[PDB]
RNA sequence: GAGACCGAUAGCGCACAAGUAGAGUGAUCGAAAGAUGAAAAGCACUUUGAAAAGAGGGUUAAAUAGCACGUGAAAUUGUUGA
RNA sequence: UGAGCCCGGGUCGAACGGCCUCUAGUGCAGAUCUUGGUGGUAGUAGCAAAUACUUCAAUGAGAACUUGAAGGACCGAAGUG
RNA sequence: CACUGUCCCUAUCUACUAUCUAGCGAAACCACAGCCAAGGGAACGGGCUUGGCAAAAUCAGCGGGGAAAGAA
RNA sequence: CGAAAGGGUCCUGUAAGCAGUAGAGUAGCCUUGUUGUUACGAUCUGCUGAGGGUAAGCCCUCCUUCGCCUAGAUUUC
């Protein structure tokens, strides 16, 4: 799923680092070839994309 | 290094041999010349010194002594041996019935799943015609041989060792007709012989095991430095010694609860260190106080015989007062002998509190 | 006697880890609890919870703690056709404190 | 058009997609490499193996001619026999 | 006598030999010979530094070094961007 | 003037190796070989003489041998 | 036989938390304080030779608990 990686990076507008993939999933993200059929499962929320890492300044 | 020890090569046996019992007398009475213990360990003692033209004469001196564990050997056989030209030569072994499964487990490498037959027909011709095998056998000993030996092994469930392989040894019997110690040796079958009857205190004895092993060492350490004369790396230990001249301080009897007790201090205490022996636990039977260093590692079998000789000094005609046995701690700074003066000196803690 | 049982026991690491390096001593710590379930249960196929995992690796590489506790559970291995017929599955459990428990058999109902 | 020439380490460096491949910044330097069978008839089909391949079966006069292909030495190697 | 000559047995498939003369790029153990091939050494020396890997699941005939998730580390904007 | 393993006098601890396994896998060098002693005129043996001897196949260390001036 | 546990023996040095105006000090209330109050509060003291570790090459186990065990391959007169 490394094409999937890629281009969920480019879809969310985000680093690899950033991008989370469902472990259980994994069939219907490896369909998924085309910016559109990532941007369905972002939707879906098969693809998600992770918050910023907390820097508390405290 | 010595030139004498020079085939620095692995003991070939873990129990090494006497390999020089006593040379025999027909005019002394019959006794046995060897035993077989178990190393504990080692403590430290006060002795009042009796050694007149000594620094130290009726004074205190503090001295090391090491324990050995002897639990009571059990007599099992009977070897004859004759004269040749070539040599000495074996003539004939006598076993007894109801040899015990612990030396049996010394004829097995694999006893746990053997069927066990071993002696079982030697056993049947005990009661064959009348014993008529057997008593021709002892009857070629007494016609035959110069010198008997007797058979003996020890047991290993009064010491506290995970092995159950009894340790069988040849003992040479001393002072006597060729017929007077046969008779020794078929009534001293199937019998357990005490270290009380085979040494007596204030004794020098030969001491022969096999010492601590250290495996490949280089020059540094096998010889000593800052063909066979030149030093070469090799083989540090496990190497068959015989120590001369070490006397027995003491022999405990295991039963008598007061073995560390002397005439001085009134303690009823045992001989076993307050938290056990390190490595090897507790002394449960009669046990051997020797002073000095003695070869072998704890958990070692020790094989004590007697001196060749008769001594040439008064070292071995002194007798040994003891005034004080150490009990403490062997597993650190150990500041107590028993466990009742621990509570005494430290009062009562949290857990004797909420467990009473 | 069952083929399927679960059992709680207590792993002391410390004198399993003792005088390892230091940069193997977590890595050392999952062969150890792998060795401790195959012989606990006579199973080859082991399987660790990766939330056990997680307990080993808490303190870092060199600060596996001295005693676990987990739960060891030999189950039947269906599949089809396999190696062996039964795996045991380990996984950490929650007390308050991994010290003075014996070793016990959690029942299932 | 010929030869008392040479016959694939020989004869031109080149009997072959040879002044090619390759080397050097460049001037330049510069190889190795021919042959199943009369005819591809170059293993249909079955079976084991993930595959490569193997075993049956088949083509041929010859698979002791399997495109690692005419004949197939020695060095060196394996198995069996003494 | 010898350099060698001749026959038997197996393999192979297209040309070859005796005799008298003629002719020559005509006979090898060496040349630290030329080209090509093959050994012992030898399953031997060895397969570095950049601290560091681990668990479950998927794919696959086969997974330490392929992927997903989760732990543990790192570059630290003069970056391993 | 002070300290210090420089030494008396050396011991101990850690990491990577050295060791073993799986996979991968060279080169130097190579007439044939490798136990000693005495003798082998040419101060030259390893092959000869005549003695000591002498028993398969192997695994690790070493620091000896299988190496060396040339004569005005 | 093995894994835990309990007790012993050693090593370190008094755990987390709770409580006492002992407590230097920092601050709000109303008014004179000759004994004014109210809160926070380093530090100290007690629970507490406590708490942690303990064989990995320490010791023992009275039904201390749980589990395992007559395996299966080769070779031999």
């Amino acid at each position: 799923l490394r094409t999937q990686k890629r281009l969920a990076a480019s879809v969310l507008g985000c680093g690899e680092g950033k991008v989370w993939l469902d472990p259980n999933e994994v069939s219907e993200i490896s369909n998924a070839n085309s910016r559109q059929s990532i941007r369905k499962l972002v939707a879906d929320g098969l693809i998600i994309k992770k918050p910023v890492t907390m820097h508390s300044r405290s | 290094g010595s030139l004498a020890f020079l085939p620095r090569k692995r003991a070939a046996r873990h129990r090494g041999r006497v390999k020089s019992f006593p040379k025999d007398d027909p005019k002394k009475p019959v006794h046995l010349t060897a035993a077989m213990g178990y190393k504990a360990g080692m403590t430290t003692i006060v002795r009042d010194l009796d050694r007149p033209g000594a620094k130290a004469h009726k004074k205190e001196v503090v001295e090391a002594v090491t324990i050995i564990d002897c639990p009571p050997m059990v007599v099992v056989g009977l070897v004859g041996y004759i004269e040749t030209p070539r040599g000495l030569r074996s003539l004939t072994t006598v076993w007894a019935e109801h040899l015990s499964d612990e030396v049996k487990r010394r004829f097995y490498k694999n006893w746990y799943k053997s069927k066990k037959k071993a002696f079982t027909k030697y056993a049947k011709k005990y009661a064959e015609n009348n014993g008529a095998s057997i008593t021709r056998e002892l009857e070629r000993i007494k016609k035959y041989c110069t010198v008997v030996r007797v058979l003996a092994h020890t047991q290993i469930r009064k010491t506290p060792l995970k092995q159950k392989k009894a340790h069988l040894m040849e003992i040479q019997i001393n002072g006597g007709s060729v017929a007077d110690k046969v008779e020794f040796g078929r009534s001293l079958f199937e019998k357990p012989v005490t270290i009380d009857t085979i040494f007596e205190k204030d004794e020098m004895i030969d001491v022969i095991a096999v010492t601590k092993g250290h495996g490949f060492v280089g020059v540094t350490a096998r010889w000593g430095t800052k063909q066979w004369t030149v030093a070469r790396a090799g083989q540090m230990g496990y190497h068959h010694r015989t120590s001369v001249n070490h006397k027995i301080y003491r022999i405990g009897k295991g039963d008598d609860e007061a073995n560390a007790s002397t005439e001085t201090d009134l303690t009823k205490k045992k001989i076993t260190p307050m938290g056990g022996f390190v490595r090897y636990g507790e002394v449960n039977n009669d046990y051997v106080m020797i002073k000095g260093s003695v070869p072998g590692v704890k958990k070692r079998i020790m094989t004590l015989r007697k001196s060749l000789f008769t001594h040439t000094s008064r070292k071995a005609l002194e007798k040994v007062e003891l005034k004080w046995i150490d009990t403490s701690s062997e597993f650190g700074h150990g500041a107590f002998q028993t466990a009742a003066e621990k509570k005494q000196f430290m009062g009562t803690l949290k857990k004797d509190l909420q467990t009473s | 006697i069952a083929d399927v049982v679960a059992r709680e026991y207590t792993i002391h690491l410390h004198k399993r880890l003792h005088g390892v390096t230091f940069k193997k001593r977590a890595p050392r710590a999952i062969k150890e609890i792998k060795k401790f379930a195959q012989k606990a249960m006579g199973t080859s196929d082991v399987r660790l919870d990766p939330q056990l995992n997680k307990k080993v690796w808490e303190q870092g590489i060199k600060g596996v703690p001295f005693r676990i506790r987990v739960r060891i559970s030999r189950r039947r291995n269906d599949e089809e056709g396999a190696k062996e017929k039964l795996y045991s599955y380990v996984q950490a459990v929650n007390v308050k404190n991994p010290k003075g428990l014996l070793t016990s058999v959690v029942e299932e109902e």
